[PDB]
C-alpha cells in the first residue's frame, strides 16, 4: 500500500495524459478529439524536454559540486597555512 | 495451431515485435503457458497490455487473474501533501532546540541592528525557524529589556519590512488573548508599538477582551 | 485550428501588439502552449521574466512557467527570478519554494534559505581528554533527540554525563565571520569553555528540554525531583553570568512562561 | 540498473520520441481523413505508440529521480566538507583573536 504509493512518484500528470488520450481514442467532434490529442502530445513533448533539461541541470550541479569540492580542498590548504600563521 | 506458430516465431525491430505480440494477445481476448515459455520486458509488456485492455468486463477480469499467476485515495493524498509540499516550519519551541537557544542567546548578549538581522536570517536558514515565532521571541526579549528601546524598534521596523504588516497585530492579539480567560510589561509593549505607528489601533482594540 | 496556433506563435513574437492581434478557452490554451514553447527556446538559447510579466499583465500560466524555469535554471538566474517574484507581490508557489529548499545545501545558501522562508511566511602533543569530548557531545545528541530520555540505560548515561559536565561547569567558575551551527573542535576544545555565550546555549537548551519533559511519556518521582533540583542549579549557574545574570534569568523565565501558553497549540 | 545508465548516456532518445510522435500524428491524420480492418490496424498501431510513450515516460521519470538522488548525495558530501572547512576557519579566526 504505502510502498506502491511512494513508488507512484509529474508521474501522475503523464499517467493522466496517457489515460485521457486512451479514453478519447476509445470514444473515437472527431476533429476536436484529434486536436485535443495533438495538444496532449505537445504537452508530453514539453514534459520530455523538461525532463531532459532537468537531467542536464543535475549534471551541471554535479560539476559545480566537484568544483566546490576542489575549492574546499584549496580552503583546507589555506587552513593549514593559517595554522602555520597561528 | 496458428497461435503456437506465431508465438514460436516471435532496438526498433525487437520493440516492434514485442508490440505486435502485445496486440495479438489483446486481440485474443492458456496464453500464460506460452508467456512463461520464453522475460522482464515480457512482464512489462503484459502489464501495459492489461492497462490498455482495462482502459479499452468479466472475460478481461478473468484474463487478468489468470495472467497474474476508497480510503486509499485519502491515504495517497495525505502522503503526497506531506512529502511534496509540507509547511515544515518547526514552530513551537522545542522542535528546533539549538535554533531557539542560539536565537535567545544572541538576543540577550551584551550591548548594529543589521548584523543581528543577518544573524537571525542565517539562523532561520540553518535551523528552519518559523518567522512568526522568531518575531514573538524578539517581542518578548524586547519586553524584558525595557532599557534599549530604539534599537529593538529599528530591528522590528526592518524585520516587518520583509513580512506582512498584520503579523504583529495578530501576534499581539494572541499574547493578550492568552491572559483573558496581563502584566504591565505587555501593555507597555503594545503602547510603544502603537506610539511609533507600527500597528494600527483597530486590530489591537478588536483583540481586547471587554 | 492549428492555424490559430501559428497565428499565436507569430503575434507573440511590445505588449500592445499581441494585445491587439488577439482580438475561447481553447485559444488561451494554445497561447499558453506557445508561451511554454518560447520559454523553452529562451532557456535553451532575463527576458523570461519579461514574458511572464507580459502574460500576467494580459490577465494561471505564469506560476507553471516559474516552476518550470526554476526547475531548469540552477543557481544564479534562479536567485534573480526569486527576487523578481518577491517583488511581484497559489499552491504552485509552495511547490517551487519546497523544491528550492530541497535543492539548497544550507552550506553557503543560508541567507537564500532565510529569504525563501520569510517569503513563505509573508504568503499566509597536547593532552586531550577525548572522553570528556565524547561525554559533552553525547549530551548534545541527547539534546537533539528528546525521546531518548525514556529508556533505562539511556536515561542513566544521560544523568551520568550531565552530572559530570555540570560539575565541571561549576568547578570552572570563569568569573569574568559567523558560526550558525556547533563547531566540534577536537583540537581547540577550550575556547568554547571561555565563552559565556556557549554556556548560555548549553543551559538554555537544558531549560527547554526540562520544560518539554514536564509538559507512556511518564517519569519517575525521583527523576522529577532530580529535574527540579537541576533546574535550580541551572538558574544558579545562569545567575553567575557577569553581564546581568539575574536580568537574563528573569528574561528566560518570562520566555519559558510564555512557552506554556504557546504549548496550548492555538490552532483555532 | 546499469541498463538505465547506459540508455541515458548513449538526444537520440528524444529524436526517437519525436519520430514516434510524428508516426502517431500521421496515424491520427489517417483516421481523421478516413474499412474496419484498416481502422483496427491503425488502432493497434496507435495503442502500441501509446504504450511506447508510457514506457519512455516511466524510464525518464526514474532516470530523473536517480539523478536528483545522486545530486543530493553529492550536495550532502560537499556540505560535510564545507562544515569541516568552516570548523577549521573558525579555529584559525579564534586563534588569531586570542593571539
Amino acid at each position: 500500500d504505502d510502498e506502491v504509493i511512494r513508488k507512484r512518484l509529474d508521474d501522475r500528470r503523464i499517467n493522466l495524459l496517457v489515460k485521457s488520450f486512451i479514453k478519447w481514442c476509445n470514444s473515437g467532434e472527431g476533429y476536436s478529439q484529434y486536436q485535443r490529442m495533438l495538444s496532449t502530445l505537445s504537452q508530453c513533448e514539453f514534459s520530455m524536454g523538461k525532463t531532459l533539461l532537468v537531467y542536464d541541470m543535475n549534471l551541471r550541479e554535479m560539476e559545480n559540486y566537484e568544483k566546490i569540492y576542489k575549492e574546499i580542498e584549496c580552503s583546507i590548504a589555506g587552513a593549514h597555512e593559517k595554522i602555520a600563521e597561528c | 495451431k496458428n497461435w503456437e506458430k506465431s508465438g514460436r516465431g516471435e532496438s526498433s525491430t525487437y520493440r516492434d515485435f514485442q508490440q505486435a505480440l502485445y496486440e495479438l494477445s489483446y486481440h485474443v481476448i492458456d496464453i500464460s503457458e506460452f508467456r512463461e515459455d520464453m522475460i522482464l520486458a515480457d512482464v512489462f509488456c503484459i502489464l501495459d497490455i492489461e492497462t490498455n485492455c482495462l482502459e479499452e468486463f468479466t472475460q478481461l477480469v478473468l484474463a487478468c487473474l489468470y495472467l497474474v499467476s476508497q480510503q486509499f485515495n485519502q491515504k495517497s493524498v495525505k502522503i503526497k501533501t506531506k512529502l511534496f509540499y509540507k509547511q515544515q516550519k518547526f514552530n513551537l519551541l522545542r522542535e528546533e532546540n539549538e535554533g531557539y537557544a542560539k536565537l535567545i542567546a544572541e538576543l540577550g548578549q551584551d550591548l548594529t541592528s543589521d548584523l543581528i538581522l543577518e544573524n537571525i536570517k542565517s539562523l532561520i536558514g540553518c535551523f528552519n525557524l518559523d518567522p512568526n515565532r522568531v518575531l514573538d521571541v524578539i517581542l518578548e526579549v524586547f519586553e524584558c529589556r525595557p532599557e534599549h528601546d530604539d534599537f529593538f524598534i529599528s530591528l522590528l521596523e526592518s524585520y516587518m519590512s520583509m513580512c506582512e504588516p498584520q503579523t504583529l497585530c495578530h501576534i499581539l492579539g494572541f499574547k493578550f488573548k492568552f491572559y483573558q480567560e496581563t502584566p504591565s510589561s505587555l501593555y507597555r509593549v503594545a503602547a510603544v508599538l502603537l506610539q511609533f505607528n507600527l500597528i494600527d489601533l483597530d486590530d489591537l482594540y478588536v483583540h481586547l477582551l471587554p | 485550428l492549428p492555424e490559430a496556433r501559428t497565428r499565436f506563435t507569430k503575434s507573440t513574437r511590445n505588449i500592445k501588439p499581441l494585445l491587439s492581434t488577439f482580438s475561447e478557452n481553447e485559444k488561451k490554451c494554445t497561447l499558453d502552449q506557445a508561451f511554454r514553447g518560447i520559454l523553452e527556446e529562451e532557456i535553451i538559447n532575463n527576458v523570461l521574466a519579461i514574458i511572464s510579466l507580459a502574460i500576467g499583465g494580459v490577465t494561471s500560466t505564469p506560476f507553471v512557467l516559474l516552476g518550470d524555469v526554476l526547475d531548469c535554471l540552477p543557481l544564479d538566474q534562479c536567485d534573480t527570478i526569486f527576487t523578481f517574484v518577491e517583488k511581484n507581490v497559489k499552491n504552485y508557489l509552495l511547490r517551487m519554494c519546497n523544491d528550492l529548499l530541497r535543492r539548497l545545501s544550507k552550506s553557503q545558501n543560508t541567507v537564500f534559505c532565510g529569504r525563501i522562508q520569510l517569503f513563505l511566511a509573508r504568503l499566509f602533543s597536547i593532552p586531550i581528554d577525548y572522553n570528556l569530548y565524547r561525554k559533552f557531545w553525547s549530551l548534545q545528541d541527547y539534546f537533539r533527540n528528546p525521546v531518548q530520555c525514556y529508556e533505562k540505560i539511556s536515561w542513566k548515561t544521560f544523568l551520568k554525563y550531565s552530572e559530570e559536565v555540570l560539575a565541571v561547569f561549576k568547578s570552572y567558575k570563569l568569573d569574568d565571520v559567523y558560526f550558525a551551527k556547533f563547531l566540534t573542535s577536537e583540537k581547540l576544545m577550550d575556547l568554547q569553555l571561555s565563552d559565556s555565550n556557549f554556556r548560555r546555549h548549553i543551559l538554555l537548551q537544558y531549560l527547554i528540554l526540562f520544560q518539554y519533559l514536564k509538559g507512556n511519556y511518564v517519569l519517575t518521582d525521583e527523576q522529577s525531583l532530580w529535574i527540579e533540583d537541576t533546574t535550580k542549579s541551572v538558574y544558579q549557574l545562569l545567575s553567575e553570568n557577569p553581564p546581568d545574570g539575574e536580568r537574563f534569568s528573569k528574561m528566560v523565565e518570562h520566555i519559558l512562561n510564555t512557552e506554556e501558553n504557546w504549548n496550548s497549540w492555538k490552532n483555532e | 540498473s546499469e541498463e538505465a545508465e547506459v540508455d541515458l548516456r548513449d538526444y537520440e532518445l528524444y529524436k526517437y520520441t519525436c519520430q514516434e510522435l510524428q508516426r502517431l500524428m500521421a496515424e491520427i491524420q489517417d483516421l481523421k481523413s478516413r474499412v474496419a480492418i484498416e481502422i483496427e490496424e491503425r488502432r493497434i498501431q496507435s495503442c502500441v505508440h501509446f504504450m511506447t510513450l508510457k514506457k519512455l515516460n516511466r524510464l525518464a521519470h526514474i532516470r530523473l529521480k536517480k539523478g536528483r538522488d545522486q545530486t543530493h548525495e553529492a550536495k550532502q558530501k560537499v556540505d560535510a566538507y564545507h562544515l569541516q572547512l568552516q570548523n577549521l576557519l573558525y579555529e584559525v579566526m579564534h586563534l588569531q583573536k586570542e593571539i
